[PDB]
RNA sequence: GACGCGGUCGAUAGACUCGGGGUGUGCGCGUCGAGGUAACGAGACGUUAAGCCCACGAGCACUAACAGACCAA
RNA sequence: UUGAGGCGCCCAAAAUGAUCGGGACUCAAAUCCACCACCGAGACCUGUCCGUACCACUCAUACUGGUAAUCGAGUAGAUUGGCGCUCUAAUUGGAUGGAAGCAGGGGCGAGAGCUCCUGUGGACCGAUUAGUGACGAAAAUCCUGGCCAUAGUAGCAGCGAUAGUCGGGUGAGAACCCCGACGGCCUAAUGGAUAAGGGUUCCUCAGCACUGCUGAUCAGCUGAGGGUUAGCCGGUCCUAAGUCUCACCGCAACUCGACUGAGACGAAAUGGGAAACAGGUUAAUAUUCCUGUGCCAUCAUGCAGUGAAAGUUGACGCCCUGGGGUCGAUCACGCCGGGCAUCGCCCGGUCGAACCGUCCAACUCCGUGGAAGCCGUAAUGGCAGGAAGCGGACGAACGGCGGCAUAGGGAAACGUGAUUCAACCUGGGGCCCAUGAAAAGACGAGCAUGAUGUCCGUACCGAGAACCGACACAGGUGUCCAUGGCGGCGAAAGCCAAGGCCUGUCGGGAGCAACCAACGUUAGGGAAUUCGGCAAGUUAGUCCCGUACCUUCGGAAGAAGGGAUGCCUGCUCCGGAACGGAGCAGGUCGCAGUGACUCGGAAGCUCGGACUGUCUAGUAACAACAUAGGUGACCGCAAAUCCGCAAGGACUCGUACGGUCACUGAAUCCUGCCCAGUGCAGGUAUCUGAACACCUCGUACAAGAGGACGAAGGACCUGUCAACGGCGGGGGUCUUAAGGUAGCGUAGUACCUUGCCGCAUCAGUAGCGGCUUGCAUGAAUGGAUUAACCAGAGCUUCACUGUCCCAACGUUGGGCCCGGUGAACUGUACAUUCCAGUGCGGAGUCUGGAGACACCCAGGGGGAAGCGAAGACCCUAUGGAGCUUUACUGCAGGCUGUCGCUGAGGACUCUCACUCCGGGAGGAGGACACCGAUAGCCGGGCAGUUUGACUGGGGCGGUACGCGCUCGAAAAGAUAUCGAGCGCGCCCUAUGGUCAUCUCAGCCGGGGACCCGGCGAAGAGUGCAAGAGCAAAAGAUGACUUGACAGUGUUCUUCCCAACGAGGAACGCUGACGCGAAAGCGUGGUCUAGCGAACCAAUUAGCCUGCUUGAUGCGGGCAAUUGAUGACAGAAAAGCUACCCUAGGGAUAACAGAGUCGUCACUCGCAAGAGCACAUAUCGACCGAGUGGCUUGCUACCUCGAUGUCGGUUCCCUCCAUCCUGCCCGUGCAGAAGCGGGCAAGGGUGAGGUUGUUCGCCUAUUAAAGGAGGUCGUGAGCUGGGUUUAGACCGUCGUGAGACAGGUCGGCUGCUAUCUACUGGGUGUGUAGGUGUCUGACAAGAACGACCGUAUAGUACGAGAGGAACUACGGUUGGUGGCCACUGGUGUACCGGUUGUUCGAGAGAGCACGUGCCGGGUAGCC
RNA sequence: CUUCAAGGGCGGGGAGCCAUGUGGACACGACCCGAAUCCGGACGAUCUACGCAUGGACAAGAUGAAGCGUGCCGAAAGGCACGUGGAAGUCUGUUAGAGUUGGUGUCCUACAAUACCCUCUCGUGAUCUAUGUGUAGGGGUGAAAGGCCCAUCGAGUCCGGC
């Protein structure tokens, strides 16, 4: 047969790449020798093409201009702070240690100083729960309990743009426009609609998968399709 | 090759 | 290709004129014309069975059937 | 009276024209019995010759003589002598007193071939002998070249662009080169400017050999000259997606490869961007040259300035909209010029840049002001956080204004105002799960004067002749001109300017026929056509009125239906106004007022997919794909998923409201049960589970053997179906987990099936509704339902109509004749055929007859199993490829243990390698992970392959695939079939061996046990088929025994003859044994079935042997036993292909033919029986005999280098077994109406509804509405609905690819006629100069067929009911031939009305496709 | 040689070697042509598919979503009317442009190796389009038809293995 679509993906051709050259900023937390002296003022609220959520343009005392992962509430004029001593209000960023338990946080770091990794999608937010001299348990938006180094920096508040998922796309055109600004090939042709040569589900005089859909984790690329290492399927039971 | 000559 | 007819001792074809037909009342001018100060005015009547037109007929030698070539026991 | 024989007769029906080969034959030219004489082969006899064989002579195979009654045909093939070609050598010759070759001719040889003569030619050429070899052609759809027919043929017509004509000019020559006039064509192009691309095609002169669809004096052609001028137009510069280079790293390596870093490259219309305008000029350039004016940059000098870098700009999406405003267009009036001539109208012009200066609306802001309800907009909106008003700062045009300009341009005038306003300028609003470049540069930042401003491009085309498409190709190919006039909603039609063209480049002629392409009009009927209304038509613009079911409330909807519509006169209303819009009153014309043009036919039921969208470039546009929506899966990012060999990379400037991987496919109501199998996942006492290390044995070591431990994985357990899938049989549980819930249902799923009932129609395999037992519906393999949408499938109605009845006339281009140009397909030969026959069974050529004078023109295509394409179907090949999978074997990849990196103190701590986060400090992690190596598991993701043979084709089935018996088998042996009957793949320690004793089945008699007697050659028994053998035994009983022994042979068999292995058997020997008195018997079972190679292993006894040598270990070998290949003389082995491919086959199937005729159709013989009695009016069983060649089947002869399917249609001929019609016979014949039969093929046998159907069912008519043959007549005639390609759906089956003798939607029909054939037309020759008139051998016809009515007659007959005929009349129908007074059609002759536009109006005209439309219509043709 | 033994197998009383011609066999291209393959290295995204960058294009008309306004009604919520507004993978449309349903027409040695005419669909968007640019052969690209990757596709083309 021929390589399946998932295999064409990896090659990184234009079709599968994201329009990076059209992206505004690689949102990442600022650095500070220490102290926390850093602070700036929101100048504008822009649209971020890579996340379909707003990003805030901020100006710091050291005249540094950078875009930030805008939580909800932040407006132009507002002043934000970054450091071990920053205030405990929405928009400010400080290590999990200096953050009071029970406070919604976003754009959490996985490794202190990595600039943020977790919870940075529209409306989501993490939840700092347990403190310690070593571990800072945080509940990520997926429900998992992530144990983290208390030195990992994070932003207070929930990410802006919440509720985006509530309104349906309604029409293909709308999807089309969104998909065009992402690293994704769209629309999607069903495997079962292809020829055997093209996909393990292809072929037949009627459309149905050849074998069962749940595939072993050990399956090789070219054959891993359908329900990957499913612990279960269906809704029942 | 498509039925009648040469459809 | 063939076939048929006429060729001045002629009506074969055209012109002209009739006859026989098709349309449907010409241009112009006169009167009327709702009105409009007037300018103007769609249209109506008359002149006008008008004007225009005919692959048919007739009359009619005016024009063209001239000149003349060839084959043949 | 009866028996027998001979010849004949009846029985006796077939398709183009009858037959014994034909003629024809009757006391024969038949038949039978005899006889006589002839004809007639290459046989037979005979003369001569030749070859071959043999004999005599001979060196000879040289002569000579002899023999052949017992020699003379031959494909494949074996054997042998010879001819010819090239060049070498030896020997030896010829040629300018004419070599070779070639042409024609003479001679020899059976022949390959040799030789001579004449001519041509003009320089080489042989012979003999021995050699040499790219040495001999009729063939290969052979190769290359040349050439004939084809043929003076097709094309130079078809396109919404139909284009020309008369004069004249030049010229040797003019339809097409040029001038004028007249007439046309193009209007987003046929005009203007350009990008790419071409590359000189541009201009001039000179030409016509080439090119130009004809010609050419012309030319994009040929030749020669010439032509492209830039500070201010492009390039150049900048950066975009992205590319390259260098470094680094990888790789065996590189011209390879990802990242990172630096550098460079990357935009000529169409990204950003310092600066140029006007006029003039050449044959050809032009913002480039020239004249005038202007501008930019840099630099130098001088003055100014010390500011100077923050900021602005470059610089930005989609939708709506306001304001400013130029050109253009139009209106008004003035001036200049032209046009027209009934009027007073109509056309053109009325110019003037860059630049310099100046003006500023919008936006923003400031002061004042002080709104509590006001201000404002097209709209949104604004405000005590300060509204309006007033004043002010900032601030626009490619715009206004002044200059530029006693510049330029114009023959002249050399205007002024207005409206609507492209460009350009500047605002307001709305949308995004979409956020709409960057950099150079510029501004910020003065002025004078001077200097410099190089390099590259510049011609022309830009297309129905300069580009791509082989072409001067009807194709393809980007940008700007979108504001020329009328028209109108319009960048629409139609008409017309400016500009361009008559080069979508061959012409001339015939009322110009048939036929064809496009098209107009057709009376009455109105879908009867057809698979189907295909094609065509109807409708139509605008306003008013009015509008159903259903619905997701959006829609449906322009539903439907109804009315109006022009011109002229005078007006009203809206608005600032328009040369804008809406109305009113009166008048008035036509058949018609959206008058042409432009311009929907409407309604309903059902299926499918929700919708817009996608797709098979080039037969599928669809129900298929997509989609939003629904759902499940994986993953916390050092992730999941994916790419790379590696270095590395996509996702990712991303982070669960994410993105990956899949399924379903809008909404609405819903989505039952099953975890047994398979999959995935989790768990797991126990079991299983590799390698390293470890223990034991072994080996001075090692190989090797065993053990212990045991990872993932498996067993086992659990979870899971919106995971693959499943949802029955039986009874009032069984398989295998459950056993079909809501729904839906004869379905695009239902075989039966045209299911049944209903609707609808005259009639409805259709359609719809209901029922529904569902061959074989059913829930995200989604079920049901559903508004809207649709070049989707089916059906109904109104309307419409040449689809049809049934065809006609017309129009345009061809066709036909002429001038010019000028192919191709195809060709073994011969060829005037026709009817029959025969033949490899489908003949122009064979056989018999018939017909036939030659040549030519036109036609429509019957035949040449026509041309074209080495059949796609089917089979075959130890062919190919794509695809699948629990086929065979492997390879990646994933998981897992182990070793190395790797370090300190069965679980644990640590830091120092190593990894990651962090700019760094330093944080996390940590001997793990990564990486290298290895082991186990999973592993169609990928690779290579296999997947047999036989066979009345193949497949399925079977195995006649290794063996044995009877029969077939034809009295030796041998002998086939998917021939008939049936067996073997073992069993037995005795069921073997010997010896002794003995005789069995069955029956009879005496006391199904046992005992006694008799009969009893064999029917018993002997392991198992069958056939055969056996009686003091080969059987039974008893006893004893292990010969079922080791070794080695002979022979037969396997395999007749006749080679071939294993296996088998018969019969010996040697050795050792058993039994018996002994002879002797025992080489398994009475005989014929019970079987297996090499390699390798194990095993038995002895021996040989391993690389200088000894010892030990472990090997190699001689002989033999056991282990299986049943496809049985031995491969280790699954499928699909409709996506297909190749080699072939008529060695083999499908169609058709051919043979057959069981089947089918029809008949005959006999005649039981019934028919109230009566076989025979009528019906007619059994059985028996046949005919046909329509059905079906069989066969495998013909065709696979192609004989096109079914049905239909059209057009022609035929058969008779006759449906009607004519003439008849019988009757259970009163009549009338029937029934059965005979002769008979002249004519007729029709129209419709369902279905692709043939068939058939049904309706109404009818004299009747017969059947069959012609390659199931007819595709170089049509059609294409079904079968039968590629797309898709449903059901069933399959793990899957995919399948179906199931259904369903869609799905390209090639070719110029050489021959023959016929229909018509000519030219010749024959009869042997003429005119006119005839004859008639023969030939053709259906030229006529049939029905209804009246009189006969309410009569004959009949109780009545009912109800004939002969004959004579009238008419109808079908067919036929002709004709046009009449009716009707046409009538792009003609005349009229009228719309739009153009010629100023008027008059009179052109165009609107070959008439704008409407009305009428002559002749002719019908 | 096998062998207690016996019986078997093979060999034995001197003819070969070389050369030249020739018959035949085996490997090789193996008498000649004949086909679908398979493999290697290269050349192609001037066609076309999909993406990206930078530009361009869409007469005219219809329908009239939200939002806003005015008026009426209401205590309010809010309702109704009219207007304004101008939304839409919206409608009509040969605007330009794109597409390709039927005629199973014309053509079918064509004008054309996919054309012509009429008919027909879309035509503000998942739109069309120019130029530049990326992806390469068991690989791309694919709203999936085994479609397309220069008249070439169930594995392009060229040359080589041959
Ligand atoms: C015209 C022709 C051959 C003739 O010169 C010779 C014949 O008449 C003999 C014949 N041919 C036939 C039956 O007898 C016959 O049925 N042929 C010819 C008509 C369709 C199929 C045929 O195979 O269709 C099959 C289906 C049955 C699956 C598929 C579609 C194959 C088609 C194919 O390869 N066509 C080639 C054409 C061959
Ligand atoms: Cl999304
Ligand atoms: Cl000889
Ligand atoms: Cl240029
Ligand atoms: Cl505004
Ligand atoms: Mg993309
Ligand atoms: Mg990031
Ligand atoms: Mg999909
Ligand atoms: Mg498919
Ligand atoms: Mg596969
Ligand atoms: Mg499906
Ligand atoms: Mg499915
Ligand atoms: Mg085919
Ligand atoms: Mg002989
Ligand atoms: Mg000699
Ligand atoms: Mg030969
Ligand atoms: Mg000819
Ligand atoms: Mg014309
Ligand atoms: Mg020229
Ligand atoms: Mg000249
Ligand atoms: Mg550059
Ligand atoms: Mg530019
Ligand atoms: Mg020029
Ligand atoms: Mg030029
Ligand atoms: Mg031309
Ligand atoms: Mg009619
Ligand atoms: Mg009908
Ligand atoms: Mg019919
Ligand atoms: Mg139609
Ligand atoms: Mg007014
Ligand atoms: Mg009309
Ligand atoms: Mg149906
Ligand atoms: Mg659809
Ligand atoms: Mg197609
Ligand atoms: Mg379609
Ligand atoms: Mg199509
Ligand atoms: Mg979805
Ligand atoms: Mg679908
Ligand atoms: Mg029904
Ligand atoms: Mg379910
Ligand atoms: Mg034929
Ligand atoms: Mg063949
Ligand atoms: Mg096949
Ligand atoms: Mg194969
Ligand atoms: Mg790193
Ligand atoms: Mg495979
Ligand atoms: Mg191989
Ligand atoms: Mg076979
Ligand atoms: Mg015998
Ligand atoms: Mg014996
Ligand atoms: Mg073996
Ligand atoms: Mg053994
Ligand atoms: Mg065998
Ligand atoms: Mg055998
Ligand atoms: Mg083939
Ligand atoms: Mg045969
Ligand atoms: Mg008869
Ligand atoms: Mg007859
Ligand atoms: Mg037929
Ligand atoms: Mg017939
Ligand atoms: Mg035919
Ligand atoms: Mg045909
Ligand atoms: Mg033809
Ligand atoms: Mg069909
Ligand atoms: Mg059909
Ligand atoms: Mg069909
Ligand atoms: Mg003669
Ligand atoms: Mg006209
Ligand atoms: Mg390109
Ligand atoms: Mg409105
Ligand atoms: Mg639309
Ligand atoms: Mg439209
Ligand atoms: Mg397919
Ligand atoms: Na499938
Ligand atoms: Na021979
Ligand atoms: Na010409
Ligand atoms: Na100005
Ligand atoms: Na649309
Ligand atoms: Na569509
Ligand atoms: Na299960
Ligand atoms: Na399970
Ligand atoms: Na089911
Ligand atoms: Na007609
Ligand atoms: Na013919
Ligand atoms: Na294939
Ligand atoms: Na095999
Ligand atoms: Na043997
Ligand atoms: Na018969
Ligand atoms: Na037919
Ligand atoms: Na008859
Ligand atoms: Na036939
Ligand atoms: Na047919
Ligand atoms: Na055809
Ligand atoms: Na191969
Ligand atoms: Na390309
Ligand atoms: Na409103
Ligand atoms: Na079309
Ligand atoms: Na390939
Ligand atoms: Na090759």
């Amino acid at each position: 047969g021929r390589r399946i679509q998932g295999q064409r993906r990896g090659r990184g051709t234009s079709t599968f790449r994201a329009p990076s050259h059209r992206y505004k900023a690689d949102l990442e937390h600022r650095k500070v020798e220490d102290g926390d002296v850093i602070a700036g003022t929101v100048v504008d609220i822009e649209h971020d093409p890579a996340r379909s959520a707003p990003v805030a343009a901020v100006e710091f005392e050291d005249g540094d201009r950078r875009l930030i992962l805008a939580p909800e509430g932040v407006g132009v004029g507002d002043e934000l702070q970054v450091g071990v001593s920053a205030e405990i209000a929405p928009g400010n960023t400080l290590p999990l240690a200096e953050i009071p338990e029970g406070v919604p946080v976003c754009n959490v770091e996985s490794s202190p100083g990595d600039g943020g990794k977790f919870a940075r999608a529209s409306g989501v937010n993490a939840q700092l729960l347990t403190h310690d001299r070593n571990v800072a348990v945080v509940k990520l938006p997926s429900g998992e309990m992530k144990r983290l180094d208390p030195q990992c920096r994070a932003t207070i508040g929930v990410v802006a743009g919440g509720g985006r998922t509530d309104k349906p796309f309604v029409k293909a055109g709308n999807k089309h426009h969104k998909m065009k600004a992402r690293g994704t090939k769209w629309p999607n042709v069903r495997g079962v609609a292809m020829n055997a040569v093209d996909h393990p589900f292809g072929g037949g005089g009627r459309q149905h998968p050849g074998k069962p859909k749940s595939i072993s984790r050990n399956a090789p690329p070219g054959r891993k399709v359908g329900d990957i290492a499913s612990k279960r399927t269906g809704r029942g039971g | 090759x498509t039925x009648p000559f040469x459809x």
